[PDB]
Order: structure tokens, then C-alpha cells, then sequence
């Protein structure tokens, strides 16, 4: 089925989850998406400077984002999407993508920052 | 958009040697990297191929993988081997030996590494990456298994980018070692599921078009290789130069391949003549499409006749009009309609290069999908049969820590290949 | 009073490399913007230097490499060079869906200022092909989104239908049935040229065994010069591109006109010539002067609508409409008693320096509609459903984000365009 | 805004013999002190570095000290020890023999009072202080034990100046005493009280660097110090020179140092390359900055893909646009965001300077700080664990008058060293 | 009718050597002083030369040693050659009260004879950064002086906001919490200038892949020029800056208004060039064209002050402000219902020799108040709080005498900053 499964565990090994620091939190994120039966992987990031914060699934039918694994909100509505990124196998890093609709091409994205608990 | 070519082994490494041989002579350069050519054209699509340093300096994107330096070092003590980095001299030592077990499993690993870490340098130097090039042989111990460890961790790496390998289809004639079809059947086992499509390439075959069609008496491997070369070179170009059909390879590789595993193609070329017919024939494009029709110019040992055509490449070269090309296009097809697959009103793909090469004022470049490549592999699996039964020489491999049932599912998977040609035969 | 050409995908890009010569040859325009004396294409600077309102797009840059470094580069800003640098890889899914997205916001954002720049837009033209990755999945894309915003504008598309005998691509019957509901849901005008006829008319009635797509563009493009531009060119009897839009199409989905033009004279062929206005609307009648391989013959006559150049005498008009009337084979309808549309210039046509067509004092477009489209149409249904069956090729679309079902319900509405002049043909 | 640079040991005096070797050849000086260069930027900053005698004469404001005459008499009798004035010509008889309480307990704290003399000296001619400069080793007892007796000292007379010192950490391959972890570890027990920032430099790192990197035969200590001067140059030239983000080094050491204790810094130099990629390589800022990050280019054997950087220092030498500099510093910060800390959006300061170097259009140094500095500190505490325990050779020190204790707490300083560093890597 | 222009710190040095050579170029003064026909931002000489009624201020000589042995040397004046000896090294105690101290005596005492040479003193700008040692914290010392000995009269800032992705110092964020309060405290405008979004300006607009810091200032010089000396310049509608400092600033906190300019053209742009009032006034209002890295989109405007260049008529202006509320995608409030004051200058803009904008006919500058500003504090405040968390740096100064209750002090006034923007917002 259509799932950027590959892409994201490309992007997990390269610069966004793991150096040697965060080895043991990559092997559940391994063993996160391997069980999930959802074909759309989303990553959520703090900020502009690719820093990992929680990994999410699209749904398609209801367009909600769940919490596999990570330090997040439980649910995220497109309405709390602010901006959406794109990775580069090529350049190995995150591309920003301009306004559109939420589509399978979205790698990763972030949150407006209010949401965040204080 | 540009193409990185990995070159392999004893074979791919000097095969690839005459192949920027003709690039450089191509747009004009100076063996030290120095532009002087006259054209934009050799001017403006420098960036797919070379890589430009301070001072007009080209350097050449492509990789020289060997487990020995010797043929790196005739490179090297030759001429062209001077717009060549050292970055691209990557070798370790000793040698596999031919020897799979040895190249892919063992020995070659580390130095892949090193390797791979090169095409990280390089890659981040590109800026917009449209595939990468490989070239080696099937019986290649450096050549093929190193490489079926490049292309397995480079679509690890990049799932999204062009990849194709150029690989030597051992020739029934032409044998040097006798495990040379263990090594071919466990190439083929790894190239189907990490390859998006390779060419087929029999040096007896080649031997037959430089003494049949173009009556050379002596033919060396820098001669064999500059009939492939330049086959090469009109495949790639293409995308390089403008033209009205600007065909991408990616187009051209949605457009050949049916079925996933289906990719492998049987190129050939059209403007095959000797120097004594020079004076007695006429250069038209019916003259280019019945000589890439002909099962004399074909570059790999197979009978187009007998087998059917699944896709077909027309890729020209040259100020042609649009009408002498499709008419004859079709007239082929009004021809041999028996030798195509029914399900498909156009097996032909057409792809026009306005640019002409050097020398001749229109060229050509057959590029066939059919059944009849499965020939070659029934001596690969036939061959291997015997050799299972027997084993002999095998400890070489079993001391290395392979498994005889991983042969048997490589051979379970030239069983599923030569069945998958049968599907779309009848 | 102004509109916008629109050129997406290899083919349209090499068409406006004809189109904008010719309409440099409307005025005698110089390639910097200098010409004495109109601005419905053209956007005017204070220095007397006009500019295209053209439409450049392509992924590939190559095609925008030829523009910008050729001729009239002077009269192209790179507002309308819109380039692509990543190939659509002839695909639809990637035309319309993955590779063009990414294009399309910095596109239509170039659209709303130059659409903004216009005072009393009266729409656009779209050049591109059914079969092609850039010009039928981005132009899906792009119809889309111009008709959300502009909706009570003109929506045309001269477009290129791939021969049942030549194809430059294996999935160009593949992606046209994907382009053409998506095509029928958004435009108000759609056309179809194929290359086939084309030769056919180049090699007889310019006797040209040496064509290429330079050349037939300008066969093309002097057509269109007269069908765009001469409507706004003041004659004795100006008509519009959108009285047509009423009067051509009666219909709710009913807009493939068979554009016709047939004074095709070589310059050798002018000596031996002295062609009326009926002589030359007979030879618009001819089956070798169709632009479209199909036969008129079998095919009901909805619409005439004639767009004449040069001299024109509108009483021998009315004897050479009751010409036709007299010759007749053409099979009308009854659904609308004798409805032929006339559109007359005053003005002489044009004549590229470098052409290969003669200077005549009159020219003859003839727009019409007939059900004999539909079988270019069923040529193209044979050809999907046999690689619908085998699957082939599935895995470049189910490899970029498509459906199966999608692609039957796309076939079953080709089906429905079946059904659509099928109840034109039964019912009168 | 001057500096002093006291050399000190057999080494730092030798390593300071390269340094200021090149800096009369960076403003084209004569070997007695007289100018000939023909630029303003090598006349006017002359007051940082030089003192101007009567006509035309530069006295290197830098001190020789060792408790040896051999090491000065070797700069003396070879050539640009004749611009060293013999006021600069400090010694004693005879040298401590690395020894640390001989160095810095007993013999040495005399000759100092006559060094620290000089120091109020030349202090009293300076009018501007911005900072001194020293040289040594870790494992020097004339070079380490007296310069911790000095920095003490001048910690008391100047708590205000820039107190930088440039130790050598010792190798685990190059070993001349056993003694060395003694020396190194009652260093670091002052090194951290008395100073205000220092460097780490391994030769067993810099023999990589001449061998992997740039290719050369034989490094001799002169070939490695010669990489050393350079990055030493590259640092304070910076403020001296001209630049658009003149940066000062003590604005450097409030941006690179979070923790006042954790002030160690990772140099590195980014245009190293070999003569044969001189026209092979193209000089831009993202082929510096890749040089930048690259493990191979650090001047200490450190991994610093395994720690995490702290902050980073970007000396930058060359007409630069700023743009092409502060995306590419932004690119290795979207690359490698992980390498960092968290807490800290932007890890890398800047520091431009305008003013190229000779031969060399751009240029560019590295100073890092990362948490995996303490493996090279796990060899000197792990070491000093089995000698605190057997306790050979200690009678030497032993009958100079020094506790254990003192060494225990000197050890639990080091054991205080690497925890911060944990504290902070997560 | 007199004011002085102020450069504190390393940067806005830098811009006043892009301000007075374009102060030059307001009348083709010579490097001595030798102009023909003004006098607002100069006194003349007995001998007909004109000097700069300027502050230079930098505690590193070796930008004022770049001033004092570069061009216009003879037009300066070591009165006004300011230079510190020991760095503030970066730093705010030692910008406001370490080093700051030992100087700012010296600078006032300047102040003192410039303004008694002064008839009719309008007031001053500063010119400096956010997160700067000597442009934050010595800016902080010297505004808090001078309102004291001079409160009616006009204190500006034009100051730099470092970009959240570009940064070349770490303390930035870390020193700009202080300056902020304190400016707030004492500045009557206060512009932020972030060098990303004039990055993005450069490679578009001008389409300059190589900009430096000299060619940066060349822009933002411009966009003063026009600000600072064409306002007392006579034209067809004349406002001086005072009557902008009641209009545009209608609170008693809330003076932190977006300066933009959109007639950003290159050279080879302007050949295919006609842009009316309306047409860059739209340009005025693109994202891309803010000099702040922040959306119009999101915040609501409270303001919109146009200034005006050249070739301007206001009739048609009427027609672009008319314009403005058709477009309306703004969220204009409702506190003020129309409030959209305009300033013409009748004199053609100027050009820099050198410079990479070509000859225009209009040049238009807009000044704006809206609360999307606040989300670049708030991307200001995250970078703090984490540095406050970790206690990092701050051993420099309170080394130097700080306490860290006044951090967070200036936080919650950096808080309440963000409280002052939201009841613009909410309450309408
Ligand atoms: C023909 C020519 O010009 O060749 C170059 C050269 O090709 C290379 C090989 C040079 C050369 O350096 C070395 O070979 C070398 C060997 C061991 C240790 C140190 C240096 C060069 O000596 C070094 C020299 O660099 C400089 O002059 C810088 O200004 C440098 N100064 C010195 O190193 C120096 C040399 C002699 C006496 C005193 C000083 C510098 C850099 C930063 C700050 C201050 C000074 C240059 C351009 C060259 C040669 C001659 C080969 C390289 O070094 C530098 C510092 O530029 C080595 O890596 C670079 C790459 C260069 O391409
Ligand atoms: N008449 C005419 N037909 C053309 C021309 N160029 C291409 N075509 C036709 O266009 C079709 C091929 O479409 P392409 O233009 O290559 O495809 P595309 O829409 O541009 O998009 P991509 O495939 O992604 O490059 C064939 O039917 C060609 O005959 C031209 O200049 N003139
Ligand atoms: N636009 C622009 N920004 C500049 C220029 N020079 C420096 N900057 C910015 O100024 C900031 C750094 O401040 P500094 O100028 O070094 O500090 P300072 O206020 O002069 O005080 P010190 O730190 O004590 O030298 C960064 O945001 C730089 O981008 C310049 O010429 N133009
Ligand atoms: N065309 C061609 N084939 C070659 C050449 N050298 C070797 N081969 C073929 O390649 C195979 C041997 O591969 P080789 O490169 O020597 O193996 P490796 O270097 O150990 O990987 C055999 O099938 C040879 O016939 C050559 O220069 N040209
Ligand atoms: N790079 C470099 N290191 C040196 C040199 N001479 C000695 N060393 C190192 O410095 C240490 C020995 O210090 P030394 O200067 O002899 O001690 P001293 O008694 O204080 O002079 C060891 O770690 C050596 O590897 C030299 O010329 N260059
Ligand atoms: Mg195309
Ligand atoms: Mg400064």
C-alpha cells in the first residue's frame, strides 16, 4: 500500500533520531513501525532546526494524527499543523513544503507552539 | 540531474576507461580537466557529468572500485588518467579473486565502506542527483559482488533515484574460471530486487559485429569496449543534450518496463558499417532502422526472432524529420508485427536527439526488450545445475560460510526469472 | 480586453516558440518590445516595449533552456519562464499529483499578477497534449485550480491527440484517460490535433517530405493566430472567442470542436491557383483537410462556424453557404435547423518569412462539431483496456499514488464521452 | 590590545619557534625585525605583536622559558632567533628533566621571579593589555609545572586579561617517561583554577593529518607545529585583521564557554588538502565547512560524532558573502542538529575576518567544544590509577616533598573533569 | 529643522558608512564639502564645506580606523570620530555599566556642542542592533542620558533583530531581553531589521547570490534615505517624521512599527518594468517583501503610513488605497476606521553608483504597525528561558554585577511586551 515507510526509516538512520546518543530510542521507534498496521508516517518537530519531538500516523479517513511513540499531544488536527516538511534522500535533510492540503508526500511537519504544556 | 558511474572490477573499470575517454573527446576537454571545446551545447550540460574546480578544471563523477590497484594504476600511468582524483582511487589489497563469497561477503565489505562514504562526498556535492551508473561483469568477483553490496545499500540509501548497472553476460565462448556462472546466478539473485533496470552485455556477441558487420581483425577489449562505449555515450547524452523527443531514462524506464522485474534490455546500435562501405553506402534513417532490426547488430547473443519483442527504444541522433521517423517506425511495425507482444498497439518508444555526433551527420541506438534473454540465462541455471550436484571447488565458497540452499533459492530465482519471460512469451 | 496563452509541457512550449513569432509577425513587433502601434497579448512598458502575457511552464529546463537563450529572450521576462527541476517522468500522478505541487503555488501566484495586471480578462488558452506527463497532469492540475478561482472565464485548451499509428510513448493512451474527465470537468473549449493528419496535409497539400515540429507548429500557430488574435482584429463582422462559447457549444458537455483550415498552398502551388470563397470552404470539406485522422462522413454535423481573413465578400458568403447546403453529404442534425456561424476579418492573413505556405488574399477557419470524434476516442478505449487487463504498467501509478478503480471509473466515464455524442448521433 | 606569547619547554619554545616564524612572514619582516612589506593591515597591528625599536626594528613581544639554554640556544644560532632580543633569553642550570615538583615546587619557582620580572618588563612598555599567550605540554615539567607557577602568579597581578594557554595532551603512542600522566594530572588541577580558556593538542591526532589527509612522509616536529602555527594564527589575527564580524577573544570565550570550568576547545583547520587536489578541488565555503566536520581534520584524537558539541567556534579567513557563509553555517546546523546540545538553538558562532590569507584566497578554522574531550582524560585518570597504586619511580617526587593526597585530589579534580562534561552531554 | 544621525556599535557604523555616501548622493557632495545649494543634517563652514552632523560610536577602533582612513574622511570630523579602547566584549553590563562608563561622559559632552550648534533641533536616530555588546548595551546607557537632558525631542531607533535560524553570536538572545525594556522605557520608535529576510529580498528581487554586509546596508540605507532626508524635502504632500510619531503611534507602549519598501528592482528587471502606484503597493504587501521574517497574514494591522518618491499622483493614489481595501485579506482593527496616512515627495529617488537597483521613477515606503511581531519576541523568548533554565553564561555577568531577578524581570517586561500586542489583537 502507499506508505512512506521506507523514507522515514531512511531519514530515522541518517541525521533525525539517531547519532549513538539515542540508539536505545530508535530500536522502539524499529519495533513502533513494524506493528503499525498505518501506512502514512508523520514526524513532529519542535522547531525549524529538525529537532524530534513525536512520531505520528495519518489516518486519511478522519485527517488526525496518533502518537506511536515520543512526547506530543495525544491527537493533532490539521488545524494545529502550522507548517509541513519534506526530506531529501539526497540532501539527507528536511525541506520545507509551501501550502497544500495534507498529502501522502508529507514526510514531516510541526505544531504552532502553543500547544505545547507549559 | 546528474549520473554518477561506479565502475567495478578487472572489466567495468577498463570498460568504463574508453567510456569518458569519449566523453572528454566528446565536449572538447584537455586530459587535465580544461575545456576547449566551441559549442554551449558542451558548454552548458557539463554539470550531469563533471564536476568543475577553480581554473576551468572538470572533474570526472565517477568511481573507480577495484580490491586491486594494478588496473587503477594503468589508468592512472595512461593518458585520461590525470583528470582523475585520488578520491576516486579507493583500492585495498588483496584482491577476492573473483571470488563472490570473498567480494560481497567478506573482504569487499570493508572497503565499501570507505567507499560509500566517498559517494556521501560526492552526493553532497550534488546538487540535484537524477541516478547512478554502475558497470562491471555478471562473473565479476570485485566487479559484480562489491557491487551487489553497492546497490543494495544505495537503494537503502536512495530508493528514489535512477539505478541501473551495466553488467557482462558471460559468454559461452569466453571462460576463464569455472565458478563464473555461481557468480552470475548470484548477482542476478540481488540485481532483480535492488535495480531498477541493467543492460545485457556478451562480448561473443561483440565479436561477431566487429568481424561480421565491421570486419576487424583484431579485436581488443579497448575496441570491444569503444563499440559499448559509445553506445553508451548515445543513451545518456540524449538526456543531456536538447532534442524534440526528450526522453528521460526514468520516461524511457516507466515506458520499457512492464513488469517490476521484468528490466532488462538488449541494446544495440544502428550506424554499424565498415571503412570500405563508407564509399558505397548512403546514410538514411531506413537504412539506420533496418540495421537496428538486424539480429547482427544486436550486443548481446540473443535471437530477436525467435523470442517476441516486449518493449522496444528507438533512440536517434541527429537533424531527422519527424515524418521519415514515425512512417519508418511504423513501417517496422507493419513489418514484424508477429515478433511484437499482442497487448500493446506501440512497442516502439521513440526518442529523438536533434544533436548530432561528431563525424556522421545522423546516428541511431536500438535499446529491445524481448523473451529470448532467458537463452543466456538457460546456460547460467543449466550450467549451475551440474555444478550443484558435484560442488566441485566449492570450498572455496563453503569456507567462506555460504549455504547451498541459499544457491538453490538464487537458482529458485533464475527459475522464477526464466518462468516470468514465458508469462509474456505465450 | 485582454487574455493569457498558456503553454504547459514540452509540445506547448515549442508551439509558443511559433505562436509569439507569429504574433510578432501580427504587427511587425521587434524583438526588444519596439512597434509602431493593440494590447490584448501584451502588457506595454513606459521605454514603448511590449511583453507577451504568455504562460511558460515545463519540470524540464531544457525546453525553457531553448527559450531563454534563443530569439525574442528580450520580449520573455522570468516571471513568465516557469521552470521545473525535477521531470514528471511522463506521468500523470506525477504531473498532477506528486511533481507538479510543488510548482503549482509559485505558478498560479504568477497567474494572479498577471491576471491582476489585465483590465477586462476575458480568459485563457492552454497549448499541451493528452498523453504527455507535463502536459496532461500538470494541465489537470492547473485547470483545476484556475477554474476555483476564475470561473466566469474563458477556459480553452487546443490540445494534441496522440495518432493510433504513431506514438512517441507507450503510456500516452495511459494518461489521456486519466487527463480527459478531469478536462471535460473544468474547460469550456477543448480541441484535438494530431500530427498524423498533419503530415498528411504537409506532404500533399504543401508537398514537405521533410517536416519537423518547427514546421508544424507554424502550420499550427497560423491557424490559431487566426482564431485568437484575428477576433479581436477589427473586420466586417467582428465576433469573439465567447459568442462562440454559446452559440459552438449548445451543450452542457459537448465542447471537442474540430478546428479546420484549408487554404494549404505551397508557394510553387500559387501560381496554378484561383480559389473563391466556396472553393476553399469546399476543401474545408475534404477528408484530407480534417486535422484529425476521422471520417466527417460518418460522423452528424452539429455546428459550422466559419472565421474567414482577407478578401471576403459576404454575399458570395450567402451563395457559398447555400453551397454547402447544395453539396450536401454532411449529415445535419435536426436540432438546430441551420446554424452556421460566421465570423469574418477584413484584415489580410500573414505569411512567416521562412514559411512554406504562399501569400493568399483570403483564409478560411472552420470550427466544428461532429460525432465521429468519438471514434479517435474508441481508438484510444482498445488500447487502455488491453493494458488494463495484462496490468502493465500499473506500477508506475500504483508505484506514484493511483488507484485501480480510479482508472475504470475514469474509463467509464471515456465511456460516458462515448455516451455523450452516441445520444447525439441517435436522437434528432 | 597586545599579547604575550611565554613559550615554554622543550616543546612549546619549539612549537613557539614555528609560531612566530610565520608571523614576520605573514607581514613580510626581515629576520632582524626590519618591515618590507607594502600593506597597511601588516603595518598598523603591528602594536599587537611587535614592539618597534629605533629604525624599523620589531621586537617579538614573547618570552623563551626553559630551564635549559639548548632548545633557545638552537632558535639563537639558527636564523629569526636574531629578531629575539636576549632580554627574551631566560634560563637556569640545569633543567628540571621533566619533573613536575622539580619544575614547579623546587628548582623552577626561582628562575620564574626572575621570568616574572621580565614579564613586569615588557608589561610596564605594553600600553594596552588585552591578554597572555603560553605554550607547553601537559607532560612537560619545564614547560607545564613552571607555566602552572606562572599563571598563578599572573592569575594575581592580572585577573582581568585573556589567560589562554596552548597545552600538548599526551599521546597514547608517543611515550617518553611513564611519569607523563603524573604531569598531566597536576596540571589540570591548576590548569582549571588559573586559566581562562586552552586548547587540546594530540600529535598522534596531527600525524593523521599530515598522513590521511594531506599525504605527507615525514612529519617532523617543525611539519607538525607548522599545521599548529597556522591554526595559532588563525585565531588572534582575526581580532588584529580587519572582518565584518570582528570578534574578539574574549568575546569567544563568553559565547564558547557556558560553565566556567568547561572551557576546552577542539581546533581544527578546513583547506587541508594534498598538492595533487590543488587542481582537483574547487576552494568554496561548503567544501571548507564539510572540512569543517569532518573527524579527520580535528587536531585532538577525539571522536566528535560521539560527544556532543558544546559550542562551535567558525574562524573564517576571505572575501566571503555572508550569505553563502550563514546558510552553510545554517546547513551543517539543519545536518547534524543531533551533535549538539538541546538547550542551545544556535551552537556555532560565527567569525568572519575580511582579510585573506597569502596564496590561499579563503580560508577557515574549526574550534569546537564537545563532550567526548574526556576520552583523552579517561587515559590520564585510567592510567593514574595503577601508578597511584604500584607508585614507581615516585620517589623522585617523593624526595622533593609532595603528598598523596595531593594527588588524590588531583585525581578527583580529573574525576570532577569528566563528570561535568556528563552532567552536560545529557 | 536640524537632527543628527547616531551609529552605535560595529554594525551600525557600517550602516552610516552606506547612510552619508548616500547622504552624498542627496546632492553630489564632494569628499571636502563642495556642494551647490540645505542644511538639516549638515553645518557649513566658513569655506563652503558642509561636515555630518553624525555619532560614531564603537569601543573597538578598528571600525572607526576603517572610518577615520577610508573615503569622506575630510567631510569628518574628529569630534564626531567617537572611538572606545577597550572592547565591551559583547556584553551588556559592560555595554551599559562596565565599560560603557568610561566613555559615554565623553560621548554626551559631544551631544552638547552638536545640539547647541543646532537651530531648531528635530531630535536623533540611532542606528545599532538587538544583540550587540556596544549596540545593546552602551545603546541602553546613552538612550537613558539623552532623555533625560532632552525629553521633547525625537528618539529613534533603527535596529537590527537577529534572525532565529541566523545568529552570530549565541548572546544575542541572551543580551536583547535587557535592551529590549529599557529601549521600551525610553525610545519613541523602534524599528527591527532581520538580515534573512533581506537575504531572501537580494536572491530574488535582485537576484544576488553574493550580498555582503556592505551591499545589505546599500538596500537598508536607502529605505532611510528616503525615511529620514526626502521628509524634509519639499514635495507635493510635506510630512515631516513628528507628525508620524502622534499618527503612527497611538499608544502609549506600542511604538514598534514594520518599515517596508517594495520598489526592489535589479538592473536587468527594470527593462521589463511598469509598475504604477497600485501595482507596488501590492508588491508592498507580499510576505517576501516585509524585511522580517514574520507573515503579514496573521497579525492584524494597526497602521499604514505610505511614503512616497517620484513620479506620484494622488489622485491615483486615492485609487490605490481604494485598492488596498478591495484586496483586503489584512484584518485591518477596528479602533481606528480608515487611518491610512500618506507622505509624497515629489523628488525622484536616487541611485546608487555601485549599487544594484536601477533607475525608478517612484520609490514607495510603508510604514505599518501590526501584532504578528510579536511572534518574532516570542521566538526570542524560547531561546532565553532555556539559557535561564541551564544557568549558562551567566557567570559573565554576574561577574560583572548582574542579578539574575532582573533577568526574568526583563522577561516578564519581554512577557508583557507579548501582553501588549495581545490586547491590540483581542479587543477590537
Ligand atoms: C603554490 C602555493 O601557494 O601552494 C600553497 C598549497 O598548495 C598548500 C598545499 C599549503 C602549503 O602548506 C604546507 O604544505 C604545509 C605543510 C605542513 C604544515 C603546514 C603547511 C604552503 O606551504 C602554505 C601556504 O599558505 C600560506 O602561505 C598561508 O598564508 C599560511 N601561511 C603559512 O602556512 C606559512 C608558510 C611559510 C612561512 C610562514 C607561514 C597561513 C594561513 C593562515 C594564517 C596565516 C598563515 C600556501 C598557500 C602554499 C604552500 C607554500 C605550499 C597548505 O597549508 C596552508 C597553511 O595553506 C597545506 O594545506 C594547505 C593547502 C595548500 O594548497
Ligand atoms: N505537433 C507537435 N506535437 C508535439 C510537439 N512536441 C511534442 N509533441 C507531441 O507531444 C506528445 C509527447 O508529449 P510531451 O510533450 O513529450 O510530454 P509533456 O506533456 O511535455 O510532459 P513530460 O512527458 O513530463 O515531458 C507526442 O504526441 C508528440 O507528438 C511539437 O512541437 N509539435
Ligand atoms: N545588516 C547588517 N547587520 C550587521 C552588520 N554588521 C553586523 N551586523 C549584525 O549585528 C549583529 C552583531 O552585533 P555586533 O555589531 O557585533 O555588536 P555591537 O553592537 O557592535 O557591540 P560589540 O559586540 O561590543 O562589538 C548581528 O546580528 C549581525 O548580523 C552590517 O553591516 N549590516
Ligand atoms: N568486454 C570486456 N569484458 C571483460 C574485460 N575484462 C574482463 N571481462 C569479462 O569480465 C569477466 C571477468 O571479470 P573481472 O573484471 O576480471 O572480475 P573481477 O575484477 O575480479 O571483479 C569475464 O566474463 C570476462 O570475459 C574487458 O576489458 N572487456
Ligand atoms: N608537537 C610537539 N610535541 C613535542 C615536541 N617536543 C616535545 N613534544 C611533546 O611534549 C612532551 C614532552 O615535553 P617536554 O617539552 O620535553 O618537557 P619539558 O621538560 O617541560 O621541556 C611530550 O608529550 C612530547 O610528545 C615538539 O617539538 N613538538
Ligand atoms: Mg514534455
Ligand atoms: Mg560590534
Amino acid at each position: 500500500a502507499k506508505s512512506n515507510k521506507f523514507i522515514i526509516h531512511n531519514a530515522l538512520s541518517h541525521c533525525c533520531l539517531a547519532g549513538k546518543v539515542n540508539e536505545p530510542q530508535k530500536n522502539r521507534i524499529l519495533e513502533e513501525i513494524e506493528k503499525s498496521k498505518a501506512n502514512h508516517f508523520l514526524i513532529l518537530f519542535r522547531d525549524s532546526s529538525c529537532q524530534f519531538r513525536a512520531l505520528y500516523t495519518l489516518s486519511g479517513e478522519t485527517e488526525e494524527l496518533s502518537r506511536l511513540a515520543g512526547y506530543g499531544p495525544r491527537t493533532v488536527t490539521p488545524a494545529m499543523v502550522e507548517g509541513i516538511y519534506k526530506y531529501n534522500s539526497d540532501r539527507k535533510r528536511f525541506t520545507q513544503i509551501p501550502a497544500k492540503t495534507m498529502s501522502m508526500s508529507v514526510d514531516a511537519f510541526t505544531i504552532q507552539g502553543h500547544l505545547w504544556q507549559s | 540531474r546528474e549520473i554518477v558511474h561506479i565502475q567495478a572490477g578487472q572489466c567495468g573499470n577498463q570498460i568504463g576507461a574508453k567510456f569518458w575517454e569519449v566523453i572528454s573527446d566528446e565536449h572538447g576537454i584537455d586530459p587535465t580537466g580544461s575545456y576547449h571545446g566551441d559549442s554551449d551545447l558542451q558548454l552548458e550540460r557539463i554539470n550531469v557529468y563533471y564536476n568543475e574546480a577553480a581554473g576551468n578544471k572538470y572533474v570526472p563523477r565517477a568511481i573507480l572500485v577495484d580490491l586491486e590497484p594494478g588496473t587503477m594504476d594503468s589508468v592512472r600511468s595512461g593518458p585520461f588518467g590525470q583528470i582523475f582524483r585520488p578520491d576516486n582511487f579507493v583500492f585495498g589489497q588483496s584482491g577476492a579473486g573473483n571470488n563472490w563469497a570473498k567480494g560481497h561477503y567478506t573482504e569487499g565489505a570493508e572497503l565499501v565502506d570507505s567507499v560509500l562514504d566517498v559517494v556521501r562526498k560526492e552526493s553532497e556535492s550534488c546538487d540535484c542527483l537524477q541516478g547512478f551508473q554502475l558497470t562491471h561483469s555478471l562473473g565479476g568477483g570485485t566487479g559484480s559482488g562489491m557491487g551487489t553490496l553497492l546497490i543494495s545499500k544505495i537503494r537503502e540509501e536512495y530508493p528514489d533515484r535512477i539505478m541501473n548497472t551495466f553488467s557482462v553476460v558471460p559468454s559461452p565462448k569466453v571462460s576463464d574460471t569455472v565458478v563464473e556462472p555461481y557468480n552470475a546466478t548470484l548477482s542476478v539473485h540481488q540485481l532483480v530486487e535492488n535495480t531498477d533496470e541493467t543492460y545485457c552485455i556478451d562480448n561473443e556477441a561483440l565479436y561477431d559485429i566487429c568481424f561480421r558487420t565491421l570486419k576487424l581483425t583484431t579485436p581488443t577489449y579497448g575496441d570491444l569496449n569503444h563499440l559499448v562505449s559509445a553506445t553508451m555515450s548515445g543513451v545518456t547524452t540524449c538526456l543531456r543534450f536538447p532534442g524534440q523527443l526528450n526522453a528521460d531514462l526514468r520516461k524511457l524506464a516507466v515506458n520499457m518496463v512492464p513488469f517490476p522485474r521484468l528490466h532488462f534490455f538488449m541494446p544495440g546500435f544502428a550506424p554499424l558499417t565498415s571503412r570500405g562501405s563508407q564509399q558505397y553506402r548512403a546514410l538514411t534513417v531506413p537504412e539506420l532502422t533496418q540495421q537496428m532490426f538486424d539480429a547482427k547488430n544486436m550486443m548481446a547473443a540473443c535471437d530477436p526472432r525467435h523470442g517476441r519483442y516486449l518493449t522496444v527504444a528507438a533512440v536517434f541522433r541527429g537533424r531527422m524529420s519527424m515524418k521519415e521517423v514515425d512512417e519508418q517506425m511504423l513501417n517496422v511495425q507493419n513489418k514484424n508485427s508477429s515478433y511484437f507482444v499482442e497487448w500493446i498497439p506501440n512497442n516502439v518508444k521513440t526518442a529523438v536527439c536533434d544533436i548530432p555526433p561528431r563525424g556522421l551527420k545522423m546516428s541511431a541506438t536500438f535499446i529491445g526488450n524481448s523473451t529470448a534473454i532467458q537463452e543466456l540465462f538457460k546456460r547460467i541455471s543449466e550450467q549451475f545445475t551440474a555444478m550443484f550436484r558435484r560442488k566441485a571447488f566449492l570450498h572455496w565458497y563453503t569456507g567462506e560460510g555460504m549455504d547451498e540452499m541459499e544457491f538453490t533459492e538464487a537458482e529458485s530465482n533464475m527459475n522464477d526469472l526464466v518462468s516470468e519471460y514465458q508469462q509474456y512469451q505465450d | 480586453r485582454e487574455c493569457i496563452s498558456i503553454h504547459v509541457g514540452q509540445a506547448g512550449v515549442q508551439i509558443g516558440n511559433a505562436c509569439w513569432e507569429l504574433y510578432c509577425l501580427e504587427h511587425g513587433i521587434q524583438p526588444d518590445g519596439q512597434m509602431p502601434s493593440f494590447n490584448t497579448f501584451f502588457s506595454e512598458t513606459g521605454a514603448g516595449k511590449h511583453v507577451p502575457r504568455a504562460v511558460f511552464v515545463d519540470l524540464e529546463p531544457t525546453v525553457i533552456d531553448e527559450v531563454r537563450t534563443g530569439t525574442y529572450r528580450q520580449l520573455f521576462h522570468p516571471e513568465q519562464l516557469i521552470t521545473g527541476k525535477e521531470d514528471a517522468a511522463n506521468n500523470y500522478a506525477r504531473g498532477h499529483y506528486t511533481i507538479g505541487k510543488e510548482i503549482i503555488d509559485l505558478v498560479l501566484d504568477r497567474i494572479r499578477k498577471l491576471a491582476d495586471q489585465c483590465t477586462g480578462l476575458q480568459g485563457f488558452s492552454v497549448f499541451h497534449s493528452f498523453g504527455g506527463g507535463t502536459g496532461s497532469g500538470f494541465t489537470s492540475l492547473l485547470m483545476e485550480r484556475l477554474s476555483v478561482d476564475y470561473g466566469k472565464k474563458s477556459k480553452l485548451e487546443f490540445s494534441i491527440y496522440p495518432a493510433p499509428q504513431v506514438s512517441t510513448a507507450v503510456v500516452e493512451p495511459y494518461n489521456s484517460i486519466l487527463t480527459t474527465h478531469t478536462t471535460l470537468e473544468h474547460s469550456d473549449c477543448a480541441f484535438m490535433v494530431d500530427n498524423e493528419a498533419i503530415y498528411d496535409i504537409c506532404r500533399r497539400n504543401l508537398d514537405i517530405e521533410r517536416p519537423t515540429y518547427t514546421n508544424l507548429n507554424r502550420l499550427i500557430g497560423q491557424i490559431v493566430s487566426s482564431i485568437t488574435a484575428s477576433l479581436r482584429f477589427d473586420g466586417a463582422l467582428n465576433v469573439d472567442l465567447t459568442e462562440f462559447q454559446t452559440n459552438l457549444v449548445p451543450y452542457p458537455r459537448g465542447h471537442f470542436p474540430l478546428a479546420t483550415y484549408a487554404p494549404v498552398i505551397s508557394a510553387e502551388k500559387a501560381y496554378h491557383e484561383q480559389l473563391s470563397v466556396a472553393e476553399i470552404t469546399n476543401a474545408c470539406f475534404e477528408p484530407a483537410n480534417q486535422m484529425v485522422k476521422c471520417d466527417p462522413r460518418h460522423g452528424k454535423y452539429m455546428a459550422c462556424c466559419l472565421l474567414y481573413r482577407g478578401d471576403v465578400v459576404p454575399k458570395d458568403v450567402n451563395a457559398a453557404i447555400a453551397t454547402i447546403k447544395t453539396k450536401r453529404t454532411i449529415q445535419f442534425v435536426d436540432w438546430c435547423p441551420t446554424g452556421f456561424k460566421v465570423g469574418i476579418n477584413y484584415e489580410p492573413p500573414t505569411v512567416v518569412p521562412g514559411g512554406d505556405l504562399a501569400k493568399v488574399q483570403r483564409a478560411v477557419c472552420m470550427l466544428s462539431n461532429t460525432t465521429a470524434i468519438a471514434e479517435a476516442w474508441a481508438r484510444l478505449d482498445h488500447k487502455f483496456d488491453l493494458m488494463y487487463a495484462k496490468r502493465a504498467f500499473v506500477h508506475w501509478y500504483v508505484g506514484e499514488g493511483m488507484e485501480e478503480g480510479e482508472f475504470s471509473e475514469a474509463r467509464e466515464d471515456m465511456a460516458a464521452l462515448e455516451k455523450d455524442y452516441e445520444e447525439v448521433g441517435v436522437d434528432s
